[PDB]
RNA sequence: GGCCGCAAGGUUAAAACUCAAAUGAAUUGACGGGGG
RNA sequence: CGGCCCCCUGGACGAAGACUGACGCUCAGGUGCGAAAGCGUGGGGAGCAAACAGGAUUAGAUACCCUGGUAGUCCACGCCG
């Protein structure tokens, strides 16, 4: 019953404090982004440089949840 | 007798040590300026300097990250020191740049 | 802001804002580069 | 507040009486006193010692350790509170 979140890829350019981080996506526009739920109970750590799968909204262009990385 | 004495005015030379100083991949501007202050200082005392860079776990997978830093260091000192052994590989999980003076 | 002081500063003394705690004593563990 | 001696001087306590006759208790403002550091103007300066200088230790060591060392610590008068 909720609306899409369209999921692009990009790269994190930036650890910012308490799992934030500016990511370069393919379009060209940085934003900010938040670890996932999933990511955090099974302790992904991310890093400068990795590729990561980012779900937007259509609210708010500058923020993402970062769901995956490769 | 004594001599020491000649010793003492052989001595008013000089010995070189070498000072350690460790980077890391991510390393924040004032703290990154804060450990220049002190290869500057080794420097211009006529000290050699071990500058260390290490990696954890995978920031090993973006070695070339590590990398700009040393350079980034070796440009900043580049009117006072000169590089003598400038690293190629990560040995253990460590790269380490060797500067000297002048 | 007032008063005081050569100065350092002292004294009198708020509000916006933010948080659902902060705190005292005692209890059971664990820990100490404390002791036996 | 601590050697000994002299000079000037404040309070407390005990024993027996005599005397005054509630003259008391507390105190906003006020007034005084108030460790050490610090300040001003003159002195003094053994020892000690912020700052500072050198020697070390260290990944670094603007420290802890070592050799030195100025203000200060002392005196008079004032301030500070
Ligand atoms: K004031
Ligand atoms: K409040
Ligand atoms: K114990
Ligand atoms: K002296
Ligand atoms: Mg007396
Ligand atoms: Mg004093
Ligand atoms: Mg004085
Ligand atoms: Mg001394
Ligand atoms: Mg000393």
């Amino acid at each position: 019953a909720k609306e899409d979140n369209i999921e692009m890829q990009g790269t994190v350019l930036e650890t910012l404090p308490n799992t934030m981080f500016r990511v370069e996506l393919e379009n060209g526009h940085v934003v900010t982004a938040h670890i996932s739920g999933k990511m955090r109970k099974n302790y992904i750590r991310i890093l400068t440089g990795d590729k990561v799968t980012v779900e937007l909204t259509p609210y708010d262009l500058s923020k993402g949840r970062i769901v995956f990385r490769s | 007798e004594k001599s020491k004495s000649s010793k003492e005015q052989k001595k008013k030379q000089k010995v070189i040590q070498v000072k350690e100083i460790k980077f890391r991949p991510g390393t924040d501007e004032g703290d990154y300026q804060v450990k220049l202050r002190s290869l500057i200082r080794f420097l211009e005392e006529g000290d050699k300097a071990k500058i260390t860079l290490r990696f954890r776990g995978r920031e090993m997978a973006h070695q070339q990250i590590g990398m700009e830093v040393l350079n980034r260091v070796k440009d900043d000192l580049q009117e006072l020191a000169v590089v003598e052994s400038f690293p190629t590989k990560i040995e253990g999980r460590q790269m380490i740049m060797v500067l000297a003076p002048k």
